[PDB]
RNA sequence: AAAGAGGAGAGGUA
DNA sequence: GGGCAGTCGCCGTGTACCTCTCCTAGAGCAGCATGCGCCC
DNA sequence: GGGCGCATGCTGCTCTAGGAGAGGTACACGGCGACTGCCC
């Protein structure tokens, strides 16, 4: 396999990290070299068969550990990870890295109850919003209120000039956002809202959408996602907006 | 709670490719629908079904 | 299968 | 007289005391004679002497510098020869042993650690019966030792006795009986039904000693050539060698009790009489004697408790076994003289074993130190997992249930609410453990119907009380004498029955003998649900110590002992006066004339970044008594536990701010410093020595402004007393590094010319984002100062930062009855409802949640607290108070309220039509509400779940090495996972572009990320995606398994065959950096 | 339109396995066979010459810099240094290139020998 | 220009 | 020949999030700084 | 007494290996397919 898929890693100060594929490859190479050297000098044919058997066992352990006989054990009495253990189960490649992923432009926070809201509205804290909408704010700072280049805009954002809040108040106007709760049992567990900036560190939720999410205000948390392209924004507005979900699909 | 999750995963896997692709098939076959009763008491009326 | 390879799913707005 | 509840931390102290007194001495005497292979030169250990050395650091110093609190062990030795004389003797250092703090914990690497107790099976013999799918009742017997191999006996459907040794196939019992050296005459003398064994003898044949040994070798070791001496060796090494088999005192005692033998207590190996008696018992049980019973393995009389000393003995054993082999090998290999005993000992394995046990074990745990209650609770836990216990995956379902033998010994309420529910328990309040490992509980004896409450209560075990009629603790007596009534509920043979008040034998001491410490602090608990009691007990251990704590108006009577038995309250030991008081020192002078001095802790740090503080209570010249409290801790009032505060509460809905368990509070709770807490954090830095050159702690930081170095001093360390925000520099460290990333012409020209300058890098220590506070302590450790620094390091710096926190929107509050909520609004005091007195309220709670959760004890508590505040009385009530009447709690509350109304002279405080309700006005308009509402005083707490440690956001950060997907975790700028259920939801909605953009551009399309970012910045369209990296990784992994998998392109026309496509190739001539960047 | 239409899986012959991890150089020699259980040097953190992390088989470990530190810069578009055999390009190639090992004796694949159906049997 | 690599235990919250 | 019936081994067992610790292996061989004996 | 030479404990470089149990054993529970016994 290519060497960048089995990295060595240079932590430990003076030592090195442990990878399991390298050990199996090294054992295979060692057995092969020993068998070749023994075969070269015409050894008695009762010692060669031993080396052949150990080579077969080493290759078997490299392919699938524990399928036939004993399992190879590392430092502690813990079996090593073979090639077949990478694609097999719930923690394998298929069910962990291909059918689900981690994403950029996402947030998470506690929820409180906001009355006096509209059914299509939500309340977003400013600390989260200034981070989730950075490129749009940079673009609007460059285009209007001509600054210069990207570095000056980043310095302005980091220094927390009062102008960035005036820019952000109109960057987010008309841009939908997606809200999700952890156990998603049906398609009503993700919904699109229109955000307004609030002061605090908690998200405000309309009381009329709680039963669909199955959420109460005693410790729950929610996740926030931001669409990027125009097609995604149109789909979010016309298919998932929270004011158009009146009846139950079931 | 693991049993229900296993059941719903199996259900999702068995029928993940059923998508509306056709407008009409021209079929005269069908199914018979009536109310759901227990003796002389109606548990589910025929108007709801 | 289009999810694994990263294509438009054949349902919804990606129907055609 | 009376009864005094004993110490609650006796288990750990007793275990460690027993270890020190007997365990080490007994363990060192089991291997003392060490011989070489052939001749003389025996080595001896005089284990009875075993001197100890005083520790070099105290507890505080050990915790300051991240050390260990331990002593050193020295044991005298002696080497004799007996062939040429010349005995030699000196002292050998065998290692260092961690010491136990007087609170009952350990200090390992500057951290507090606890050792939990284990519940295991008891050694002995157990019998069982089972039925087949066609009937055919069958019997089995199993013998289990303390350490070694098990023994098994079975009966067949025909009437034959089989033996199963360890994990081997079935064996006739005749070969095992004959191999032991027993004739048929002595076999027939020990069996009460000899005609039953005749079938086995006939159908399996007869054996001699040598034939039996050969058969034993044949079946135990297949393939090897049989030999008489070999089989004898297997038998002796299996069941009789006192180095691989051990019964134990408990095992021998249980065997003698069950089989009715009288073997001496010093024999801890299997004998022939034991096997014969076991077979006899099996045969008698089969033939339905009527005096033989099967055993229950869930019974608490068949289970044992293991504590710290017993667990340490085994590690000592393993280490000594590992050291003995080295000693023998060195003794034989060398062929010189002057072989000193001190030169023959290598104390590496023993030290390694002790360190591994105390640092990386399952039963050694990071202690919970949020408040004194949590620390006390952690020390009294019982666990069924660990080495020699069970496993989470392999645990059945009978182990998670409640057994009738648990009553009075294990609490049936306190238990975890996760995957390991029912596997971890808590010791009951009155329970204690005897010297064999079984749990006892006390009772009072009755004579003819009178409870003898002055006759030294009797402690009994689970199996001792199975044949007696035992009454609960709520039975009411006339004058603490005769039992009233005519039908008393009792427990007989693990069954609830009823009997006349003359056949009763014993009575429990207290009605609250069945629950634990945490559950015993909830008043009016008999009017609540059990699940809410569990939740309240769980949530009482998550409270934060406050600036000025307050003890509850309505208590239960157990707070002073709980506060005292945890080790922060200082009490006067004599009857004298007070001579000197100061914020850090107290002196007591007795009547005789001697003096006692105490020093107090001041703003220290706990395991969970909480605060530990002590303050005086007394004044100068005051007259004190014995046992009086003179100082108290952070979470205690004058001798009592105090976790929350007493506040005014009304039960009514507001304008939607109480919708679903949300809480509305007033602004007085903020500017009066109620629910304000102190937190302390620690930051560390080190100066290593790289191969390129040592790093330096200095002030000259390249490429930084002067405003970033105002608070540093000389060396470059922050000053004590400074205020720091995010991005401030605490310790300035510079690394001399020769990176090679520039053209070499300028570097070589400068090196040749000279003009040495800064070729260093800056990686100094800065405070993280979202933190601020005061610097209160700076500690510096270096060489040339008698300091034990880590190898490869030259300097260590530690900084402590303190912060004060107030309540705010998004914080969690709770009570003792299972009611929890989140604060959603803070109101000015002129907008809250107010009383006829004119006093505004403090908190408003929704009544809708009281009947749904079925916890109505809070109403009792509030209505009693109202009267308590109006009277200055501070009542205390014991649970299960209806044994004195029918409506005891209601009548008590009503009487107290009426008395308060009469005493204060205000007629509006109590009403006769609505006993618990008062009229309330609106602070916005001045109009009264339609109906009176419920008003009282509630005891509330603030939990450790604060919104300041929960808000997180990300735009772009680090990625993983293999899959090239965003990292996960708050502590490293991680992204949120989009699982497959969310993919199902997005597919069901029909939004395909959102899903496609989520899957490729935002996660792992290494080229599309930068294109999207720069298109957004420039205001253009986002180009179409490509192929994610994970698919290519999967293809390479599949090809590594010798599978030919590839992607193909269909042939449009002609006969031409389909062409393979190269996925791992570049299509566009544009750059692909590791992370998105802003170009130009 | 689309780059590919379908995926196919089949058994692998030794010729295909050799073809996966073999590349030639403008010298006349062929590289791709691993013959040493060595990864990196302990003194200087650089890979060995014929082990599991070799730069001749898998690619350079630094962008536009060969192993012997004698060719650098980007103006070269795929030339090979004639002192160590390392091609001068980006390190991303370490995510695709494969190797192979030649065995002294034949061995049996365990997937085709131990299975619910046994295909060899 | 740089910057975190994985793994294993123990304990919690929806 | 023709099985029934019994036994053995492999597969599977909900979702998101937070904090603390310990570990990348272990033994042989040679370099080195220290302690102690020796001759003037 | 003092400088120098040798023995020796301490510790870091190295390499190599890597096998085979020692015993950490006895330790969940249901469904389905592939061998083997002892008889009709
Ligand atoms: N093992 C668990 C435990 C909890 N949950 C989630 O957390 C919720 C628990 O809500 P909680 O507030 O603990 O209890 P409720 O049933 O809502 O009752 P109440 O709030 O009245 O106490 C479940 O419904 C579910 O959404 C879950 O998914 N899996
Ligand atoms: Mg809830
Ligand atoms: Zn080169």
């Amino acid at each position: 396999i290519p060497p960048d898929l089995r990295p060595m890693v240079q932590l430990d100060g003076g030592r090195f990290a442990t990878s399991d594929l390298n050990d199996l490859y090294r054992r295979v190479i060692n057995r092969n070299n020993r068998l070749a050297r023994l075969q070269e000098i015409l050894a008695p044919e009762i010692i060669v068969r031993n080396e052949k058997r150990m080579l077969q066992e080493a290759v078997d352990a490299l392919i699938d550990n524990g399928r036939r006989g004993r399992t190879v054990v590392g430092a502690n009495n813990r079996p090593l990870k073979s090639l077949s253990d990478i694609i097999e189960g719930k923690q394998g490649r298929f069910r962990q890295n291909l059918l689900g992923k981690r994403v950029d432009y996402s947030g998470r926070s506690v929820i409180v109850v906001g009355p006096n809201l509209k059914i299509h509205q939500c309340g977003l804290p400013r600390e989260m919003a200034i981070e989730l909408f950075q490129p749009f704010v940079i673009h609007r700072l460059i285009k209007n209120h001509s600054i210069n280049n990207i570095k000056q805009a980043k310095k302005l954002i980091q220094k927390n000039d009062p102008l960035i809040w005036d820019v952000l108040e109109e960057v987010i106007e008309g841009h939908p956002v997606m809200l999700n709760r952890a156990p998603t049992l049906h398609r009503l567990g993700i919904q699109a809202f229109e955000p307004i900036l609030v002061e605090g560190r908690a998200i405000q939720l309309h009381p009329l959408v709680c039963p669909a999410f199955n959420a109460d205000f005693d410790g729950d948390q929610m996740a926030v996602h931001v669409p990027l392209s125009i097609e995604a924004q149109a789909e979010a507005r016309m298919l998932m907006l929270a004011s158009g979900n009146i009846l139950s699909p079931a | 709670t693991a049993d229900s999750g296993y059941l719903t995963r199996r259900l999702v896997d068995v029928s993940q490719d059923v998508i509306i692709h056709e407008v009409d098939c021209g079929t005269s076959r069908g199914l018979f629908v009536e109310a759901m009763t227990d003796g002389d008491r109606i548990l589910i009326p025929i108007s709801q079904r | 299968e289009n999810v694994i390879i990263g294509r438009l799913i054949p349902a919804g707005t990606g129907f055609k | 007289a009376a009864f005094h509840l004993p110490d609650l931390v006796a288990i750990q102290r007793n275990s460690f005391r027993w270890f020190l007194e007997e365990g080490l001495i007994e363990e060192l005497e089991s291997f003392s004679p060490i011989t070489d292979y052939t001749g003389k030169l025996e080595l001896h250990f005089l284990g009875k002497q075993y001197k100890l050395k005083r520790p070099k650091y105290d507890v505080d110093e050990a915790k300051r510098r991240d050390g260990t609190y331990s002593v050193q062990m020295y044991v005298p030795t002696r080497l004799i020869n007996k062939e040429t004389g010349e005995i030699k003797e000196q002292e050998v250092f065998i290692g260092d042993l961690p010491l136990m703090t007087d609170r009952g914990t350990f200090i390992i690497n500057g951290a507090e650690r606890v050792i939990v107790n284990q519940i295991v099976r008891s050694p002995g013999v157990y019998y069982k019966s089972e039925r087949d799918k066609n009937g055919r009742l069958t019997h089995n017997a199993s013998l289990i030792p303390n350490r070694g191999a098990w023994l098994k006996f079975e009966t067949d459907k025909n009437g034959l006795v089989w033996v199963r040794i360890d994990k081997t196939r079935k064996l006739s019992a005749q070969v095992l009986l004959k191999a032991l050296g027993l004739s048929d005459n002595e076999i027939y003398d020990k069996l009460r039904h000899p005609e039953y064994y005749q079938k086995t003898i006939d159908k399996e044949g007869q054996f001699s000693e040598d034939e039996a040994l050969m058969e034993l070798y044949r079946k135990l070791r297949p393939g090897e050539p049989p030999t008489v001496s070999g089989g004898q060796q297997l038998l002796e090494s299996r069941f009789f060698d006192p180095k691989r088999y051990d019964l134990g005192r408990v095992g021998r005692y249980k065997l003698n009790k069950k089989l009715g033998l009288n073997v001496a207590d010093t024999v801890r190996t299997l004998t022939s009489e034991d096997i014969l008696a076991a077979i006899d018992y099996l045969i008698n049980l089969e033939l339905d004697l009527g005096g033989c019973e099967v055993d229950d393995i869930d019974h608490l009389g068949n289970r044992r408790v293991r504590s710290v000393g017993e667990l340490l003995q085994n590690q000592v054993r393993v280490g000594l076994n590992r050291l003995e082999r080295i000693i023998r090998e060195r003794m034989t290999v060398s062929d010189s003289d002057s072989l000193s005993p001190a030169s023959l000992v290598n104390p590496k394995p023993l030290v390694a074993a002790i360190k591994e046990f105390f640092g990386s074990s399952q039963l050694s745990q990071f202690m919970d130190q949020t408040n004194p209650l949590a620390e006390l609770t952690h020390k009294r836990r019982l666990s069924a997992l660990g080495p020699g216990g069970l496993t989470r995956e392999r645990a059945g379902f009978a182990v998670r249930d409640i057994h009738p033998s648990h009553y009075g010994r294990i609490c049936p309420i306190e238990t975890p609410e996760g995957p390991n529910a029912g596997l971890i328990g808590s010791l009951a309040t009155h329970a204690r453990v005897n010297d064999y490992g079984f749990i006892e509980t006390p009772f009072w004896r009755v004579e003819e119907g009178r409870v003898r409450k002055d006759l030294a209560p009797v402690y009994m075990t689970a199996d001792q009380e199975d044949d007696l009629r035992v009454a609960p603790g709520d039975v009411a007596t006339d004058d603490a004498g005769y039992i009233l009534g005519t039908t008393i509920p009792v427990r007989y043979r693990q069954d609830f029955t009823t009997t006349t008040p003359e056949r009763v034998d014993y009575v429990a001491l207290s009605p609250v003998q069945i629950i634990s410490v945490a559950t015993s602090l909830i008043p009016f608990l008999e009017h609540d649900d059990a699940n809410r009691a569990l939740m309240g007990s769980n949530m009482q251990r998550q409270a934060v110590p406050l600036l000025r704590p307050e003890r509850p108006l309505v208590g239960t009577g157990l707070e002073p002992q709980a506060a005292r038995d945890s080790g922060m309250v200082i009490t006067s030991p004599v009857d004298g006066t007070i001579s000197y008081v100061d914020a850090t020192h107290i002196e007591v002078t007795a009547d005789t004339g001697e003096k006692y001095g105490y020093a107090l802790q001041k703003y220290q740090r706990s395991n969970q970044d909480t605060c530990l503080n002590q303050r005086p209570i007394v004044f100068e010249g005051d007259r004190v008594q014995r046992g009086q409290v003179i100082a108290d801790g952070s979470a205690t009032e004058k001798g009592e536990l105090a976790l929350g505060q007493n506040i005014l509460v009304a039960y009514m809905p507001w304008e939607g701010y109480n919708y679903e368990d949300a809480i509305l509070i007033s602004e007085r709770l903020v500017y009066d410093d109620v629910y304000t807490s102190i937190h302390i954090e620690k930051f560390e830095i080190e100066a290593r020595q790289t191969k390129l050159g040592p790093e330096e702690i200095t002030r000259e930081i390249p490429n930084v402004g002067e405003d970033a170095l105002r608070q540093l001093d000389e060396n470059g360390i922050i000053r004590v007393g400074a205020w720091v925000e995010s991005g401030d520099i605490l310790v300035g460290k510079v690394t001399p590094k020769g990176e090679s990333d520039q053209p070499p012409e300028e570097k070589l020209l400068r090196a040749i010319f000279g003009e040495k300058a800064r070729d260093v890098r800056d990686n100094s220590l800065r405070v993280p984002n979202g933190e601020k506070g005061r610097v209160v302590d700076v500690r510096l450790f270096t060489r040339e100062q008698g300091d034990e620094l880590p190898p490869g390091a030259n300097m260590v710096v530690r900084v402590y930062v303190a912060q004060k926190r107030k309540i705010q929107v998004g914080d969690k509050m709770a009570g003792r009855h299972g009611n929890k909520g989140i604060i959603s609004r803070i109101l000015p005091c002129e907008d809250m409802p107010y009383l006829p007195d004119g006093t505004p309220l403090d908190i408003v709670l929704n009544p809708l949640g009281v009947p749904s959760r079925m916890n109505v004890g809070q109403v009792f508590e509030c209505m009693l607290g109202w009267a308590g505040q109006l009277l200055d009385a501070r009542f205390k009530v014991t649970p299960f108070d209806e044994m004195y009447g029918a409506e005891a709690s209601r009548l008590t509350v009503n009487a107290k309220l009426s008395e308060a109304r009469e005493q204060t002279g205000q007629p509006w405080v109590f009403s006769d039509d609505e006993p618990g309700k008062i009229q309330v006005y609106d602070g916005r308009t001045g109009e009264p509400f339609d109906r009176p509402v419920t008003v009282g005083r509630a005891y509330m707490l603030k939990l450790v779940h604060l919104v300041d440690d929960k808000i997180h956001a990300r735009s772009t950060g680090p990625y993983s090495l293999v899959t090239q997907q965003p990292l996960g975790g708050k502590a490293q700028q991680g992204g949120q996972r989009f699982g497959e259920m969310e993919v199902w939801a997005l597919e069901a909605y029909g939004a395909a572009y959102i899903l496609q953009e989520l899957l490729t551009v935002k996660s792992d399309d290494m080229q599309g990320r930068n294109e999207a970012l720069n298109a957004i910045v420039k205001g253009k369209a986002i180009p179409r995606p490509g192929t994610p990296e994970s698919f290519k990784v999967l293809m390479r992994e599949l090809q590594s398994l010798c599978l030919d998998i590839a992607v193909y392109k269909a042939s449009t026309e002609d006969y031409e065959e389909d062409k393979e496509v190269d996925l791992m190739a570049d299509v566009n001539q544009r750059r692909t950096p590791s992370r998105p960047t802003y170009e130009s | 339109e689309q780059r590919f239409d379908y995926v196919k899986i089949a058994l692998a012959s030794p010729e295909r396995i050799r073809q996966w991890g073999e590349r030639t150089l403008p010298n006349g020699q062929v590289v791709g066979e691993v013959t040493k259980p060595e990864t990196i040097n302990y003194r200087t953190l650089k890979p060995e010459m014929d082990g599991l992390f070799c730069e001749k088989i898998f690619g350079p470990a630094k962008d536009w810099e060969c192993h012997c530190g004698k060719y650098k810069r980007v103006r070269h578009r795929g030339i090979v240094c004639e002192r160590c055999g390392v091609e001068v390009t980006e390190s991303r190639v370490r995510r695709h290139r494969m190797g192979f090992i030649k065995l002294a004796a034949p061995v049996a694949h365990v997937w085709y020998l131990k299975g619910i159906p046994s295909y060899i049997a």
